[PDB]
């Protein structure tokens, strides 16, 4: 949810999802449901971020609301670190598993190992049930099943309690036995040994004694249970494999390229104004239908007449317009965009006035006559108008 | 004393060490004689990357290499003598204690 | 020797080593003889290990038995640091001579800047004569030859014990003029004075002015003899030419790709079977004759009916099997390889539960009806079955 | 002008420089004059320098006798740090506006984040007029024009010097007030509270309340005027284009490459001898025509009968010679080449006896019939001649 509060400038010129989808949007406590998308990884990376050679795939959500139980990217099964490569695109997609009744805001979220968090879309998630009702499980190698929500803590008290139990005692013991007040005197006064002589060291001799033993006997007994133990397994994943259909930035035979060429957006306001240097690049007419941004969508409505599922909070109609002359085939053509709504200021991207680079990032996605979608980077040097 | 200690290091040394700066060219590239030794003589683990020796840098102006390092070493010394010859008192100490 | 020891997961998933040989394996005093071979970069370098993009060619073998003379890699003399890039292979060759009798085994080496040792395979290799009759020799730019194995050492010894000598002098010159329990008496008494006046300043005065003096002499000739001299030549080498032919990984118009998809080791054991997803890619028929792990090579008798010169420790022959049905052209097929020897357990491959990362690499060679060698990287997750 | 004390072959081996080219070599106070040309980032670069993934332009002159209006490189307006990718060229220049009159010498520079400066060509400069008549301007956002050879100084001062008087002030305070000696004797003989009792205490309650006061009030203030500020703008650039104009090392269907193979310069001395593996690999007959070292200039008279405009530092005759017989098209030819100029010297390229590695770079500048000019990277290890 912190989203809103991060640097704008860096938000749009990091990571830009797309395609983000929740296969559902109520669950049973126990239900599936996968959480899955694309997302591109900007071409003129920002130096406030290290390079995202090391990254980790997450689920942004409030706690385990929800129990990740397998996730993917770049067509990989990632629990652990991946890289991905600058000007690229991945996708991904997260198993969740409802865990905790409630409503939650569940976003798709990738960590950069330089640089932290970058969150993408995210969706409420209504869960039903109770919580005393969730299980795992889970399989051993050896075949047997466990359920993670309760394997192994009752081994683990059986262990810890026993020993502070113990060291209770042994405190209290002394406390006992000598005073506090007594004993500082003692030793104040030059005795000293009044406090301490064998057989004190006696009882300490064979508690040591008892402990060392206790020790070697729970770890011989915790050895013949469990004979077959592995290391923690750590390490960054073998080279992710990038989206390749289709396209899809930079891939394929056929594109649309854009440049920016200048930017106006409005402080404080709910407005950007961009011109962009389209070349088209593609066999096919291409009308402009959508900008992305943070997740933001901004759609132009010439193109989607309808109009598509995705959160309110990010889903904008004013991503207008063209002037809905569809360009080419290998046309070249300088545009003005003219991007408003309100969730442009209330997702702070009009905080780009704050930022320390005023530098607007993101995809522009094309469309034919049919279907086909065409997507292209835009990205560079935005100026702020300062207004009353 | 120690900026003279500093300073006479590479002069002292010099007498042992110019025999192996001596030139030679191996398959067409320039060596010391002390490249080559250490190149013929093999040692499991010392390669050649891991000398921290002068490779170069685009601030060395001349042929100063050698006088701005005795100067500095003599610089340096200086300090490092203060603090060790207060610490050959504190080692000198006489000081009897009473209990462990 | 040390390379059983080595973590198994690294030993296979760095470089990849093959056709290795040792031009001899016995040798005499000062005779010449080479190892050579070419290794293959692994494409996905483990983390633990840092890039190799600083690294340097060495001759695996205890102390100077054998005098290195040359060495090459990447088609470059290599007496410095290299750049090794993931996914290539390179061909080196190393020059030894003959110094000190016995029987030593000499490896392949190469050591990267971030990681450490990677040892490839070695060879037992025989040497007669007798180290007294040893020399180099070496031409300097003047033209004159040097015996290395003496030059320069006569020199050193000449200004070295001198200074020793008179450093002593120095000491016992005051040790005896003066006491130690007769200077301690008498600066603790209060003279002091009487341990130390001039002229025991003027002897002081006078050694000083010698030393200076001598030191300045000293340097003055020995700039006489030797009036040119260079710095020590230091640095990383330009970037190297990995192997072409023919192919060789990723190299050519034909070539396999496999691909793994799930494995089974025996712990404890001296069994491997991996499923390869095998795809040629050529316009040959093609069987799998070998798998080469960490200089390891597991052969297919089917297709080394005989049946290779090379060290003892590292064939095996059971690298088994296809069903000799070979493959393609075109053709996509997804083989069982079941790998058995116990010179897996032996150098400890088997020690890969004990790992970090569990999880196997290596090249797969296959064969033509024909001589052609057709090489591809293999890797990725294997699973251990724990055995009685 | 720091430049010849540099170290030879890094200065060779790393930026190698060309058409270098100032709009004008007299100028008044305020007209403006480009320095422009273009650099090639050497393949095999040196491990003392850091990568130049971040680098910066600059006018090599001594402090701001022009001002620097723009400046770009790789195609964009370059005022923050940029990366060169190793092995492309790219093209830059610098606007700059005279402004103190006098005979300057001015240079292309650019830094490297891990290495320092690297000095390309310089010219002199002849600036007329007076430095009083100098100006900018600038303009705001607002609209507005500033001069910024004067802009905002008062504001500063009218800050600044009444708060170093008020210091001033309160200092002489209390050393009036009090003495000194007065003050040090009072502490000393126990009071003390002779020298600070209330109401010292209310008039340093009454100066911090004012002091305070004045702080807010001035905050307010500039508040007011100036509403609408942003933070200093930072930050790495996005990444550079190429020059791919025509050929230009490696770029395009048709190119010369040259291998050093052997090379001989003179200790001491005004020569260098190489000789040059050929290839061409144009549709053309070519003939060698130049030699470009550290902004040096060695020129085949052959092909440069004349003989261009450019610094005469840096501009030799003796880059000599082919036997004109212009190789190809097609054909492979070990070339000897001889260069021989006072300049080798002068620029202290015959220091490279001193430099830790020996080694030479730079580009050949190839010719056709025509205007057509070919460029090639040579480079690799030179080895000396120890002479009289
Ligand atoms: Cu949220
Ligand atoms: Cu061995
Ligand atoms: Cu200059």
């Amino acid at each position: 949810h912190g989203e809103k509060s991060q640097q704008a400038f860096l938000r749009m010129r990091t990571l830009n999802w797309y395609d983000v989808q929740w296969s559902k949007t109520t669950v049973n406590v126990n239900e599936e449901m996968v959480l899955s998308g694309k997302v591109h990884v900007f071409s003129a990376w920002p130096q406030a971020v290290a390079n995202p050679r090391v990254s980790f795939l997450n689920a942004g959500e409030p706690g385990p609301v929800l129990v990740r139980t397998a996730q993917f990217i770049g067509e990989q099964f990632a629990p652990r670190s991946v890289s991905l490569e600058i000007g690229k695109d991945y996708a991904f997609s997260i198993n969740l598993r409802g865990r905790r009744a409630g409503r939650w805001h569940v976003h798709a979220q990738i960590n950069v190992e330089g640089g932290g968090p970058i969150i993408g879309p995210g969706q409420w998630i209504e869960i039903k049930g109770d919580m005393k009702d969730f299980t795992d499980p889970v399989t051993l190698l050896d075949g047997s099943t466990v359920d993670l929500e309760h394997y192994g803590i009752s081994r683990v008290y059986a262990w810890h309690l026993p020993w502070m139990a113990v060291g209770a005692a042994w405190i209290f013991f002394w406390f006992v036995r000598k005073g506090i007040i007594t004993s500082y005197i003692r030793v104040a006064e030059g005795k000293a040994d009044d406090v301490i002589g064998d057989d004190d060291r006696r009882i300490g001799a064979i508690v040591l004694a008892l402990t060392i033993l206790a020790t070697i006997v729970g770890y011989a007994v915790t050895n013949s249970t469990f004979p077959r133990t592995i290391p923690l397994q750590a390490g960054l994943q073998k080279p992710l494999t990038p989206i390749e259909t289709e396209g899809t930035v930079g891939v394929g035979k056929e594109n649309v390229t854009t440049e920016l060429n200048g930017g106006v957006y409005k402080v404080p306001g709910r407005e950007l104004t961009i011109n962009v240097k389209v070349k088209n690049n593609t066999s096919q007419p291409l009308r402009l239908g959508e900008y992305t941004a943070a997740g933001l969508r901004f759609l132009n409505p010439d193109v989607f007449t309808t109009k598509p599922d995705f959160p309110d909070y990010l889903l904008a109609d004013r991503g207008l317009s063209v002037d809905a002359t569809p360009i080419a085939p290998g046309e070249a053509k300088e545009i003005v965009v003219k991007i408003q709504d309100a969730r442009w200021d209330i997702e702070r991207l009009s905080d780009l006035a704050y930022d320390t680079d005023s530098q607007i990032g993101g995809l522009l996605f094309f469309f034919s006559p049919d279907g086909k979608r065409y997507a292209s980077e835009i990205g560079g040097p935005v100026i702020p108008k300062f207004v009353a | 004393g120690s900026l003279g200690w500093g300073l006479l290091f590479y002069p002292n040394n010099w007498p042992a060490i110019a025999a192996f700066h001596q030139a030679t060219e191996q398959h067409g590239q320039l060596m010391t004689l002390a490249d080559l030794i250490g190149f013929h003589f093999v040692r499991t683990s010392m390669p050649e990357y891991i000398r921290m020796v002068e490779r170069g840098t685009l601030r060395t102006f001349g042929k100063d290499v050698v006088p701005v390092a005795a100067f500095f070493s003599g610089f340096v010394s200086m300090m490092v003598y203060f603090l060790w010859w207060f610490m050959g008192r504190w080692y000198s100490t006489t000081k009897v204690i009473d209990t462990i």
